[PDB]
């Protein structure tokens, strides 16, 4: 349920969200917005289910700012799913 | 002379000889002899103190043995709880692996009675080295899985029935728990029939936003817990939730939000756990 008053299920609640989510722009609002309410922690590491090749899992986390890679990652990823 | 035997034992402890053994053989005919149950407790106390922390040994340990048996062979409530209290205060390296070392049904009883009045104490006192005390008497219960479920239900009884101290020893009792790995889960979930919760409502009526949280904590263990009959307490819980079946509204309230709260914790635990790493098993 929307408005939980708990910071931590709040969270947990808009990453379920974010998993369940397709659509690049809402995936990017509701990381941003995690990224925003949270610390600088990165958040790509909430499904383990989500799998990128080692082949190209150095460059898209070689990205200084948590929050483009963060997105980057969880979007190719979701999309190789998908594919 | 038992300034001497115990010399002897720590001796025999420390380095295997055999210089010790007729000494531990008249000991121990002495000691029958006396038939002093205090006499014994407090022999066996000075093994332990300093002559169980430098070496492991065999006859030293053995003769320690003898004397506490014949210790508890009368009633003696007084000397066991003197000697259980000389083991809380002397902690020091294998304080369980002596008072544990009894492996008797009543003595076992009474350990585990003295270990759940000290960790009430240690609960009600938030002091660091008495939850510590409290722990290790836990845990020296755990090792000797010989039947701790009447203890558990004498707690759990005790605990619903008060409402000021029941909050505390709710506390204590979860806490126990998320280390004991909740092994009588099923117990556990069957006691509380219809009275046991309204009886708990009230008694966490008078608790405050640490009960609160001690209630969230509590709600991740059994989440991460019931092995054995889980789908038995998936009904209860649901019974009493979603069908309204709980005898307080409080009571439905509190179980709508733990089971929320369960399902947020294993959606954590499921999906953010971490790629890399294995699973935690569930």
């Amino acid at each position: 349920y929307d408005i939980p008053a708990s910071a931590s299920v709040n969270i947990g609640q808009l990453e379920h969200q974010l998993i369940l989510s397709v659509d690049p722009w809402r995936i990017r609002q509701i990381l941003i917005e995690l990224h925003g309410m949270t610390s600088e922690r990165q958040f790509w590491t909430v499904s383990n289910k989500w799998e990128v090749p080692s082949v190209y899992s150095g460059v898209i986390l070689g990205i200084k700012d948590n929050l483009t890679r963060d997105l980057v990652y969880i979007l190719m990823a979701k999309g190789l799913h998908c594919s | 002379m038992d300034i001497y035997v115990q010399c002897l034992s720590a001796l025999i402890g420390s380095c295997p000889d055999a210089c010790v053994d007729a000494l531990l053989d008249t000991s121990v005919q002495h000691s029958p002899h006396f038939d002093w149950v205090v006499a014994h407790i407090g022999s066996s106390f000075p093994g332990t103190i300093i002559s169980r922390v430098l070496s492991c040994g065999l006859k030293d340990f053995c003769v320690h043995g003898g004397a506490g048996g014949g210790a508890g062979s009368s009633g003696g409530s007084s000397s066991q709880t003197p000697s259980t209290d000389p083991f809380p205060g002397s902690p020091a390296i294998p304080a369980e692996k002596r008072v544990p070392k009894i492996a008797s049904v009543v003595g076992i009883l009474g350990h585990l009675a003295s270990r759940h009045g000290d960790s009430i104490r240690r609960e009600l006192l938030r002091m660091f080295h008495d939850s510590l005390a409290g722990g290790s008497g836990g845990r020296s219960g755990d090792p000797s899985l010989q039947a701790t479920v009447p203890f558990l239900l004498q707690l759990a009884v005790m605990s619903p029935a008060l409402l000021g101290t029941v909050s505390g020893e709710l506390v204590d009792c979860l806490k126990p728990p998320a280390v004991l790995s909740q092994l009588q889960q099923h117990l556990q979930g069957f006691p509380r029939e219809e009275l046991d919760n309204m009886l708990n409502l009230a008694v966490h009526l008078v608790s405050q936003a640490s009960g609160a949280g001690a209630y969230r904590l509590l709600q991740f263990l059994v989440d991460t817990a019931m092995p054995a009959s889980v789908i038995t307490t998936q009904g209860l819980a649901v019974p009493d939730t979603v069908r309204e079946a709980c005898d307080r509204l409080i009571q439905l309230l509190l179980l709508h939000l733990q089971k929320l709260v369960h399902h947020r914790g294993g959606s954590p635990g499921e999906g953010v756990l971490g790629p890399p790493p294995p699973p935690r098993l569930v």
